[PDB]
């Protein structure tokens, strides 16, 4: 099960 | 004994040919079990291993939501990094990310991983402490400050120590007949004369799983690392792998060479010679 | 900046003339990911060749497996044609059943 991006977190 | 779960993300820009493609694949050890491709006719998380099919619609819909969100997030990240490096909008670039958890032979978390790269070069990585970052350059430093501000490390740590391990153990149980089965290599030595006074000894390992394996040639009991041609371990297409190691030896001296094989599936390391 | 693909052409099971098998072309160690791979039978491109999902190794280099059913014989010649941005022209690698 993949990790959910936190809100929603760009480089 | 030991097991790992890993997700591999690839985001690829392509100016003039639409928005960046996002591909994600998931593995337990050397077994892929899911995929997602933003270029697919109708993008959705799909099963790639029998044991994952039993998961409910909630699982698949949640995965797809995440990868669709990632598709958009990584497109913005690609724009960001282009800017960080003052690059032209005409160029194609790639962000890659791999993350996941390692378990020990007892099932406990050994360590967590989360590393990113840009155009094939290391960019930023979560340290083994799961609390700090290592940025490769001043561009990655910007990403670092961003992620520190959003408390990203704390969230990855929570994932890697919690959900990652839980799901991995679940998969290991559901797919135990394969995931927890080590298939030993079938091994033999072939002989190919190259000239009147030299011939090639090729030591074969076939049908093994997982991919990890050691193949070495010894001459009079001494490793021949520098003279051994060792091809990359390759997939057979049936979940098993293949590898060979070869040495060019003087004709008539064949019996002075021994091939040595180490593999998790082997009740004991093997020693082989050419058998005329 | 860029890495040229390693190429291996081989069969899934040991090759026996007249029996059905699978022909594999494994491209690896390349970067970027865009790559053209065709399986040839006597110089002609084989149809309905499949491939694995894009993934990569620890060094970030990509790998793909291209494969199709085939029945080896004495005369029939098989090969793998690979094109990549790193290659001036496509590279042909013939299937050697001893490799």
């Amino acid at each position: 099960r993949p990790q959910v991006p936190l809100r929603p977190m760009t480089y | 004994g030991s097991h790992s779960m890993r997700y591999f993300y690839t985001a690829m820009s392509r100016p003039g040919r639409g928005e960046p493609r996002f591909i994600a694949v998931g593995y337990v050890d050397d077994t892929q079990f899911v995929r997602f491709d933003s270029d697919a006719a109708s993008p959705r998380t799909e099963p790639r291993a029998p044991w994952i099919e039993q998961e409910g619609p909630e699982y698949w819909d949640r995965n797809t939501q995440i990868f669709k969100t990632n598709t958009q997030t990584y497109r913005e990240s690609l724009r960001n990094l282009r800017g960080y490096y003052n690059q032209s909008e005409a160029g194609s670039h790639i962000i890659q990310r791999m993350y996941g958890c390692d378990l020990g032979p007892d099932g406990r978390l050994l360590r967590g991983h989360d590393q990113s790269a840009y155009d094939g070069k290391d960019y930023i990585a979560l340290n083994e402490d799961l609390s700090s970052w290592t940025a490769a350059d001043t561009a990655a430093q910007i990403t670092q400050r961003k992620w520190e501000a959003a408390r990203v490390a704390e969230q990855l740590r929570a994932y890697l120590e919690g959900l990652c391990v839980e799901w991995l153990r679940r998969y290991l149980e559901n797919g135990k007949e394969t995931l927890q089965r080590a298939d030993p290599p079938k091994t033999h030595v072939t002989h190919h004369p190259v000239s009147d006074h030299e011939a090639t000894l090729r030591c074969w390992a076939l049908g093994f799983y997982p991919a990890e394996i050691t193949l070495t040639w010894q001459r009079d009991g001494e490793d021949q690392t520098q003279d051994t041609e060792l091809v990359e371990t390759r997939p057979a297409g049936d979940r098993t792998f293949q590898k060979w190691a070869a040495v060019v030896v003087p004709s008539g001296e064949e019996q002075r060479y021994t091939c040595h094989v180490q593999h998790e599936g082997l009740p004991k390391p093997l020693t082989l010679r050419w058998e005329p | 900046i860029q890495r040229t693909p390693k190429i291996q052409v081989y069969s899934r099971h040991p090759a026996e003339n007249g029996k059905s098998n699978f022909l594999n072309c494994y491209v690896s160690g390349f970067h970027p990911s865009d790559i053209e791979v065709d399986l040839l039978k006597n110089g002609e491109r084989i149809e309905k060749v499949e491939h694995s999902d894009l993934s990569f190794s620890k060094d970030w280099s990509f790998y793909l497996l291209y494969y199709t059913e085939f029945t080896p014989t004495e005369k029939d010649e098989y090969a793998c044609r690979v094109n990549h941005v790193t290659l001036s022209q496509p590279k042909i690698v013939k299937w050697d059943r001893d490799m």
